[PDB]
């Protein structure tokens, strides 16, 4: 159904140890496709997916020029933000940036966004209308007054609606076998006795895509989402994801409990039980 | 200035089985700042050939990295993930449990 | 960025119209530059919003649907005589494109014509001599196809700011000849009542 | 600095030698563009930079042309093995102080002329012609005429000086010079100018008129084997006092 | 594809 393209940028100062470290990465949905690293030997935007490699020399030269311009801009932003917040030269600080666009089932423009962060907290963010900003504090309003004067929102809105979507559409067609696939989760349950009284029932879900998944537990019909040990949806390493949810149960009452699983690739949601 | 303590998860790519080709993973996530040390251990001592993913982050600006390496698990061998970070008073080790 | 074909000639005090089209519909910022003879281009106006933008006598107009820009010089003086350049950029960090340029020449209104061909002596040596054809209205224009030895320059609009008095002048000389100063400008159609002393 | 500053202003070069055109932009301007402008045409695009990195090289006419901007400020366009067809007015320009979009601020430019033989370079012979008898009686005004002749290439800046101070009122100079021998390609040039004042101002012997002509020819490092004087960058003047 | 960006904070 819905899809998205997003670029993530990180810039970290290393005072008296060369230039700031700059890492940029591009995603389509939950599949990474490009990267750039300022410490790497190549000094180029490199491919991190099979389907992007078919792009000619003009694409890669163009992306290298643009990502180099990002790198050098966020280098200045570090110096600017240090002066804004009145911090010492020797201290290390972080600048994070994210932008991109979403699309619906029809591949039309759903929404866009463009956000900044300094030392973990939110700095400045483009609102959903793409014509106005949200300033976190004193310093963010200084940047807001500059960017309202420079008509930056009008420039970003044109990209996010126009260009961002056209490239997202084009990547989805290029990597049809990778991006538009939908791998179903391979589920199974496992039993482990904690004590004479207690017993744990873990409900797995392996090798699925995309990462959006729901694993809830029920005690004979009704939900009991409290006392359910969830974990982060973690990457397997080969493109697919993993997740599990565990519950503590009295010994000899395992078949009362059931694990409900919901996923895009699943036509109907699976209901698991202990053997 | 905010700091976030990393959340560690040690696990295999595919279901573990003795004497088979597999990839050991360590998924550090939900941490800030980005500067972090991660090693994969084998019975105490570290492994040399250990690749990692590119630096990215989640909606709350917290970073995530996947450190990984090829390995052959057995009955007797124990693997783990040692992680050091500014938020931690000492390097935290997390043992690989086969059913977690 | 294809611009209108020069040159262009406009009377003094009249509305001069300059136009320019462009292919790239994604162009954000548009500019009008002015380049005097042997000088660098200087900015007159910038425009990005549609419709008109007035700045004194100059009035720019952008139509991003029909994708053209235009500059309208109202009550044009002789000092407006320049090559007007249109310019645009897709945005900050991108290439900065320029049109080919239209060569504007605002024809000065000489309200008191008094045509005359005067002879002038060189202060270094008496032998060297030159003929000054001056104080003629803009309807007249010169020509140089006389001889190999004889040289004749084009028009030159001088402007006495204190006295408020324009004057089109022209210069003609020979290297070595029995050079007729009366019959120097006999190539071009000079006025009927020109003063020969 | 305050504005954009190129160097050199004018440059003569022997055919086959290399040249380096300098461009010092405005402080803090991210973008820096290069252009060449042929006689009676708009600025043709060559190349540009964002911060340090040269962007698209496609606009550079051939592989002899090259450009750098190593420390992210001063750029340097470099033409190797020059040819006569490389001769043009090379302009640079900067924009975008702190990344925000602005106009392109232009430099003064570099007039490059690639000459086949250095012996064809000549400085101008200047001469001031005094006003006519008939002009003062007829129009009650006095027109001085200056005439810089026999110079090559077209590297000249004419100016009038009344009593040791430059004047722009009442002055007219030709937009282009004339070829002394139009048939030949390497022909010398000739330029004329007119300074018009009142009859009373000319007739006063106090006033001192002077036609100054700055010429740009060869530099100090250019070799010179011929017997006549080296045709270097120089001011050639000519003067005439008042009389009644 | 990245947007061309030089605009500073």
């Amino acid at each position: 159904g819905s899809h998205s393209m997003r670029y993530f940028f990180t810039s970290v100062s290393r005072p008296g140890r060369g230039e700031p470290r700059f890492i940029a990465v591009g995603y389509v949905d939950d599949t990474q496709f490009v990267r750039f690293d300022s410490d790497a030997a190549s000094q180029r935007m490199e491919p991190r997916a099979p389907w992007i490699e078919q792009e000619g020399p003009e694409y890669w030269d163009g992306e290298t020029r643009k990502v180099k311009a990002h790198s050098q801009t966020h280098r200045v932003d570090l110096g600017t933000l240090r002066g804004y917040y009145n911090q010492s030269e020797a201290g290390s600080h972080t600048v994070q940036r994210m932008y991109g666009c979403d699309v619906g089932s029809d591949w039309r423009f759903l929404r866009g966004y463009h956000q900044y962060a300094y030392d973990g907290k939110d700095y400045i963010a483009l609102k959903e209308d793409l014509r106005s900003w949200t300033a976190a504090d004193m310093a963010a309003q200084t940047t807001k007054h500059k960017w309202e004067a420079a008509h930056v929102a009008e420039q970003l809105r044109a990209y996010l609606e126009g260009t961002c979507v056209e490239w997202l559409r084009r990547y989805l067609e290029n990597g049809k076998e990778t991006l538009q696939r939908t791998d179903a989760p391979k589920t199974h349950m496992t039993h482990h006795a904690v004590s004479d009284h207690e017993a744990t029932l873990r409900c797995w879900a392996l090798s699925f895509y995309p990462a959006e998944i729901t694993l809830t537990w029920q005690r004979d019909g009704e939900d009991q989402t409290q006392d359910t040990e969830l974990v982060e949806t973690r990457p397997a390493g080969d493109g697919t994801f993993q997740k599990w949810a565990a519950v503590v149960v009295p010994s000899g009452q395992e078949q009362r409990y059931t694990c409900h699983v919901q996923h895009e690739g699943l036509p109907k949601p699976l209901t698991l039980r202990w053997e | 200035m905010i700091q976030r303590t990393p959340k560690i998860q040690v696990y295999s790519r595919h279901p573990a089985e003795n004497g088979k080709s597999n990839f050991l993973n360590c998924y550090v996530s939900g941490f800030h700042p980005s500067d972090i040390e991660v090693d994969l251990l084998k019975n105490g001592e570290r492994i040399e050939k250990v690749e990692h993913s590119d630096l990215s982050f989640s909606k709350d600006w917290s970073f995530y990295l996947l450190y990984y390496t090829e390995f052959t698990p057995t009955e007797k061998d124990e693997y783990a993930c040692r992680v050091n970070h500014v938020t931690l008073s000492q390097p935290k080790i997390v043992k690989w449990d086969r059913d977690m | 960025v294809e611009q209108n074909s020069g040159p262009l000639s406009v009377p003094e005090g009249a509305i001069a119209s300059l136009n320019c089209t462009y292919s790239d519909r994604g162009s954000q910022s548009f500019f009008w530059y002015r380049q005097y003879s042997g000088k660098s281009p200087e900015l007159i106006m910038f425009i990005y919003s549609n419709g008109d933008k007035e700045d004194g006598r100059f009035t720019a107009q952008l139509n991003k649907a029909s994708q053209y820009v235009s500059l309208l010089i109202r009550d044009s003086q002789p000092s407006d005589s320049a090559t007007y350049l249109c310019a645009l950029t897709r945005g900050p960090g991108n290439q900065f494109y320029f049109g080919t340029g239209t060569s504007l020449t605002v024809i000065p209104n000489i309200q008191n014509p008094d045509p005359a061909v005067y002879q002038l002596r060189d202060s270094k040596s008496s032998d060297k001599s030159v003929c000054l054809f001056t104080d003629f209205d803009s309807q007249t224009n010169v020509s140089q196809s006389k001889d190999s030895d004889v040289y004749i320059t084009d028009k030159c609009v001088l402007d006495m700011r204190s006295m408020d008095f324009k004057s089109n002048s022209a210069v003609a000389w020979s290297n070595k000849s029995d050079f007729a100063c009366a019959n120097a400008f006999n190539n071009s159609i000079i006025p009927e009542d020109t003063f020969f002393p | 600095g305050a504005g954009v500053s190129q160097s050199p202003r004018y440059k003569v070069t022997k055919r086959g030698q290399d040249v380096a055109l300098r461009c010092d932009p405005i402080s803090g301007h991210v973008s820096l563009y290069w252009y060449r402008q042929a006689l009676g045409q708009g600025p043709e695009f060559l190349t540009y930079f964002n911060y340090e990195a040269q962007q698209d090289k496609s606009g550079l006419p051939n592989d002899r042309f090259s450009a750098e901007r190593p420390e992210g400020s001063i750029s340097t366009l470099t033409i190797q093995r020059t040819e006569q067809r490389d001769s043009a007015m090379y302009r640079c320009a900067s924009s975008s102080p702190g990344g925000v979009s602005t106009e392109a601020f232009f430099g003064q430019g570099t007039r490059l002329t690639v000459v086949e033989d250095l012996n064809k370079v000549f400085p101008p012979e200047v001469a001031v012609f005094e006003p006519s008898e008939a002009e003062i009686s007829h129009t009650q005004k006095a027109t001085l005429v200056c005439l810089a002749t026999g110079f090559y290439p077209d590297h000249v800046e004419l100016s009038w000086w009344v009593n040791g101070k430059e004047v722009h009122s009442g002055v007219c100079t030709d937009p282009q010079p004339l070829k002394e021998q139009p048939a030949l390609n390497d022909s010398r040039y000739a330029l004329s100018s007119r300074l018009r004042v009142s009859a009373t101002f000319w007739q006063d012997p106090r006033n001192h008129f002077r036609c100054q002509v700055q010429f740009y020819g060869l530099s100090e490092n250019d070799e010179w084997t011929q017997d006549r004087a080296k045709p270097v960058t120089q001011i050639v003047s000519a003067e005439a006092w008042g009389r009644a | 594809s990245l947007l061309m960006w030089i605009t500073q904070v």
